[PDB]
């Protein structure tokens, strides 16, 4: 992530992903910022240990399989569900499993209106935060 | 260095003595022969030395020997480039050295 | 390419300088904090000459203290003590009893709250931040008689030599609860002493076991601090020889890549000139 | 009755059966103790070994012939074979004697054991000899101590300890012989 | 370097690849244990210089578990060959595929964290780890059993 | 010169990140410390309710 | 290396040089704060290796 | 001894030397596991002192001076005396003298038996072990 | 300093500098070998902390501004004032009024004598030591 | 890092031998008595072996 650049940056991606991806790009920079300080175990003031799980949950969010691309609205729902709340009580081992709970169990009509708007409107942000609390996350 | 070897070889082969021969920087002998063979258009070997490095060194170092009439002993100042003993010029020169006198600061 | 191995050589070289500095810092700290250890060794033996040494008692509430270090380059010391802590803590637990586990030094809290979190009530750190003194051990011992246990197991590393650090367990019995009873044979073994104090023996033994807990806790953290410095002095020695072997290998790899670079750049030049000549 | 004999020999078997066999048995402070109480010896006549101790220093470990200790019931001398005692000490002057010459350390409290083999053990937290104390400070400190008497009786316990220690120290500095 | 450890065949587990390592051809139970073994071996390779310049004494106890498990699963990739028995003497071990998948699930989950590292070296199956682990504990106890002397054979 | 001689050790460290003058790190510290003073209410009457 | 910390423009403050960085040219007050920033940055660059 | 191999001439070994060389290089193999951490590396366990002070004697058994090559029947007798434990009491400093005392003191019939039979026959290990206890090894 | 050589060496320097700089390069070498301990909090045995503060004030002695070269008699005096122990062993708030204060507050007659004789005589290091003690630095 | 006082008596005997061994490796040369006054020594091999 640190070495892969892009020249266009914004103005050439999804607007709804543009709302939810800058807070992922900078938070992974915070997560890589503490990896050279995780060989000792001092765990400073619940910051260098909190992002040490938050970014580790984000990098598990970014994994995916082969020959199975995801539509863009399901990606910007699935990374909405990670850089916001709804996933910090989940183990790092099973977020790849938790993402299908997020994608499938949530009503497939929020995907159509997120595709057709193009961004996350506050009318849609409310229902998206509402239906991200009703699903069952398998982490135990 | 061959001129110095000749003046020592007179005292060995004719006078019948035990001669010293101080080749100050055998590395500069190697380096001069590398320059000579580069000027004659020859392709350099490993790192940039002459292809004939072993035999150009052995042309000098094999006339320094003990014969039935005398001997030539040789105290050769050795420079080691880039602090690298596996550099092929000191690696070739060390194959001919029978001793080593390290002067320390 | 051939620049990464050069700066890696520089990094390993400065790490070797750093650990050779830390080795003799720990050597100076062990050499000065050794006389304090031998001076504090005197006061612990009149109590074990008086009260004795009873590790295998049957208690119902017991406080076990693991005296660890604070800084984390000790090299196999705090792990050794958290091994011995549960090794003697499972040895003396077969009665269905209560156990409070306390650690002195936050590297004990990083190692004991994952192995016995059910029994861990206290974590005491910053003890070696300037020096250990008897009033500090007295305050820690008062926090230990905040609970009212029947015994006290104290786990520490005795500074035997600059290379050997024997991990010991020292036991202190509560006065009215086990101290008079573990001396009973054909009457009592403490009745030969004529008490010349103010109040009755149930308070003389109370004062004496509070004093004895404080004294062995002072000597515990003092012996453990000297062995922590003396084991850091050996761990940093191993670190310098490891970062010297690594530097000696990586310099040979750099010299090989250096010679290979000069040869392949010259072969590129000759191949480009022979196509034109 | 001693049918449950705890000890260093009797911790070893329960350890060797319960604890893992990789580890050597943990040491004990009894292993580093050369002289004890019940097993006799250590007197051989008029001498007896005195071990005067502080947490920071070992003040004497030689043999003496009499030591006078400031117990709570007053001073008392310990000759070569005293009765075994556990004497709590009050602030006063511990005086060693090896013969004609004596050293007098003023102590702050502590205890003092003498054991059935005649070895005695003086165990105090702070012992400063009488040369190290200046008398101009103990008078002003007792004046500041015997003046302010707070009703919180923890502080009056500390005040009682203050006036006891300072008064015995002031009587300990005009008591030159 | 794997051969300089003594581990034969000296296959690098993190430099060997296949197009058959795919869940749609070998099934997810084989693919997940293969990717888990590769994850553990890479996560041990990331610690390789910290273990060198500092030692194992300072590592986290969730990473000392990783180092011990990877030292186990890189001895468990070692295997005696039927063609290498002429110059080693240890007989060859053909291991079926399901034996390897079950034997490598077991070291990953933690079902064999009590067996020593060298119990896994040059054995066929995870069964043969168990008969080598206890045979290593007979032979540390068979040192103190008998004093073998041979008498009255000079007339035999 | 201020951050060198030490006038601005009372500002947090990331307040200096992506700002203009020295008058903007001081007010980015104010915005950061009102925002880390906030996010303490969590019960209801936020955007998540439906009849809002 | 500066850009991997997210600091833009990714100007190396040490490895950059100018002919104008002279106390006779831009003034000694500018020159000393420039040299002081480079001094504290080089000291931190030398301390990072013992910090880690 | 770890890096050196010869797997073609391993089939063409002198028998008898093949019998003792197996436990020779196995004992040296587990001696190479005690390399640079006897008490150099971290600590000492001191139960493997037997393999430490055995691999040392197997190492100084295999040392040999220049221009003096040994017949094979006197090599296998020397390493039999080394690896069966018949030089276990000798200190490390004089195994060079101990093995030449073994060669010079054991009677030279057993060398002819071992060369002609070509193996340590069951008739020969008895007379070898009877010859090996009755020699005076120096030191100790 | 450690990598800069001159193969001519001391045969061609100022004889008044040659008897002062021979101390300077020696204690600079001592400072270079004890160079990691400058970044430490735990002070060592004060045979290293002494050479640490001494080598630090000696490296700050040899700093020089551009396009302002110094005569050789003034460099000799300023190096004499730092190798003989007339150092600023105060707190170093007075760097502003103590580096140049040595050459500006001693009387210039010692420069004339040191330039014309080329050597700090016993009749001149006496007056130079007497002059170095009375240096004002009245900013404090 | 520790000191010569904590050394063994045989770990001080090697020091006391090695200091005079490395002093006994020194030799005044005949080519330096032009300007150093001390006359030069030619040592035979038989004297050297016995003297060491």
């Amino acid at each position: 992530v640190g070495l892969s650049v892009s020249r266009v940056g914004s103005a050439a991606q999804f607007p709804g992903m543009k709302q939810v991806a800058g807070t992922l790009k900078l938070e992974l920079a915070q997560y890589r910022e503490v990896a050279a300080f995780a060989q000792f175990g001092s765990d400073l003031d619940a910051a260098t240990q909190y992002v040490l799980e938050r970014g580790a949950r984000l990098t598990e969010m970014l994994k995916q399989k082969q020959f199975a691309p995801i539509p863009i609205e399901r990606q910007t729902v699935a990374v909405y569900a990670a850089t916001k709340g709804f996933l910090d009580k989940v183990r790092v081992q099973d977020i790849v499993a938790a993402e299908e709970a997020v994608i499938s169990q949530v009503n497939p009509a929020v995907f159509k209106i997120l595709k057709a708007n193009g961004k996350i409107t506050p009318a849609l942000d409310a229902h998206l935060k509402a239906e991200l609390r009703k699903v069952k996350l398998p982490g135990a | 260095a061959l001129t110095g070897l000749t003046v020592a070889e007179y005292f060995r082969d004719i006078e019948g003595q035990d001669v010293l021969l101080f080749v100050d920087n055998i590395f500069r002998f190697t380096q001069a022969n590398s320059e000579v063979s580069a000027l004659l258009g020859r392709i350099p070997s490993a790192v940039g030395y002459q292809p004939t490095l072993a035999t150009d060194l052995g042309g000098l170092q094999e006339r320094i020997t003990t014969t039935t009439k005398g001997s030539i002993t040789s105290v050769q100042a050795v420079y080691v480039p880039a602090d690298d003993l596996t550099d092929p010029a000191p690696a070739t020169t060390f194959a001919h050295l029978d001793a080593t006198t390290v002067l320390s600061r | 390419s051939n620049q990464a191995v050069k700066q890696r050589i520089r990094a390993i070289k400065n790490i070797g300088k750093i650990t050779k500095a830390m080795k003799m810092v720990a050597a100076s700290k062990m050499k000065n904090a050794q006389i304090a250890v031998e001076q504090s060794r005197g006061l612990v033996d009149p109590f074990v000459r008086l009260f004795g040494d009873f590790p295998a008692v049957n208690s119902n509430k017991s406080v076990v203290v693991a005296v660890t270090s604070d800084k984390g380059l000790c090299g196999g010391l705090n792990s050794n003590i958290t091994k011995y802590t549960r090794a003697t803590l499972a040895t003396t637990e077969s009665e269905g009893k209560d156990v409070v586990v306390v650690s002195i030094g936050d590297k004990g809290r990083s190692q004991l709250t994952r192995i016995e979190s059910q029994r861990y009530q206290l974590a005491i750190a910053d003890t070696y931040k300037v020096r250990v003194t008897f009033g500090q051990a007295s305050l820690i011992v008062e926090e230990l008689i905040k609970h009212n246990p029947q015994s006290y197991q104290i786990l520490f590393n005795k500074f035997r030599s600059a290379i050997s650090f024997k991990p010991t367990v020292a036991t202190i019995l509560s006065p009215d609860l086990l101290e008079k009873q573990l001396e009973d044979v054909t009457g009592n073994s403490l009745d030969a002493y004529d008490i010349e104090a103010s109040h009755e023996r149930s308070d003389v033994l109370r004062d004496l076991t509070e004093f004895h807990l404080g004294v062995t806790l002072y000597n515990a953290m003092l012996e453990n601090n000297c062995s922590e410095h003396a084991s850091r002095m050996s761990a940093m020695e191993n670190s310098t020889k490891s970062a010297g072997e690594m530097l000696g290998k990586l310099t040979l790899d750099y010299n090989r890549k250096r010679q290979a670079t000069i040869t392949t750049e010259l072969i590129e030049i000759i191949a480009g000139a022979s196509a034109l000549m | 009755e001693a049918a449950a004999p705890a000890g260093p020999k009797e911790f070893t078997e329960v350890w060797n059966k319960k604890a893992p066999s990789t580890l050597i048995v943990p040491e004990f402070p009894s292993n580093y103790t050369a002289v004890k109480a019940v097993g006799e010896g250590q007197v051989h006549g008029d001498a007896f070994p005195v071990n005067f101790y502080t947490p920071h220093s070992i003040l004497s470990q030689a043999q003496k012939d009499t030591v006078v200790l400031p117990g709570v019931d007053g001073y008392f001398g310990v000759k070569a074979s005293h009765v075994p005692t556990i004497a709590q000490l009050k602030p006063g002057v511990v005086e060693l004697h090896s013969g004609a010459e004596s050293e007098k350390f003023f102590v702050s409290g502590g205890f003092a054991f003498v054991h059935p083999n005649g070895v005695t053990d003086i165990c105090v937290l702070e012992a400063a000899t009488l040369d190290q104390v200046d008398p101009a400070a103990v008078k002003s400190a007792l004046a500041a101590a015997s003046a302010a008497q707070p009703t919180d009786e923890f502080e009056q316990a500390a005040n009682r300890a203050a006036i006891e220690l300072y008064s015995a120290l002031e009587s300990a500095v005009e008591a030159k012989a | 370097s794997i051969a300089e450890l003594g581990i034969y065949p000296a296959v690098d587990p993190l430099d060997s690849t296949s197009r058959m390592l795919n869940p749609n051809v070998i099934g997810a139970e084989h693919y997940n244990v293969a990717r888990g073994v590769q994850k553990v071996l890479q996560d041990y390779k990331n610690l390789q210089d910290i273990i060198a310049i500092l030692g194992m004494d300072e590592l986290s106890e969730e990473d000392k578990l990783t180092v011990a498990r990877a030292r186990k699963i890189q001895r468990f990739l070692s295997q005696p060959f039927q063609v290498a028995e002429v110059f080693t003497g240890t007989p060859g071990k053909y291991v079926d595929l399901a034996d390897t998948i079950s034997g490598f699930q077991g070291v990953l989950t933690g079902k064999y964290d009590d067996l020593p590292e060298m119990a896994f070296y040059m054995v066929g199956d995870i069964k043969e780890v168990k008969e080598k682990a206890d045979k290593m504990a007979k032979d540390i106890a068979s040192r103190k059993e008998a004093d073998n002397k041979k008498v009255s054979e000079e007339l035999k």
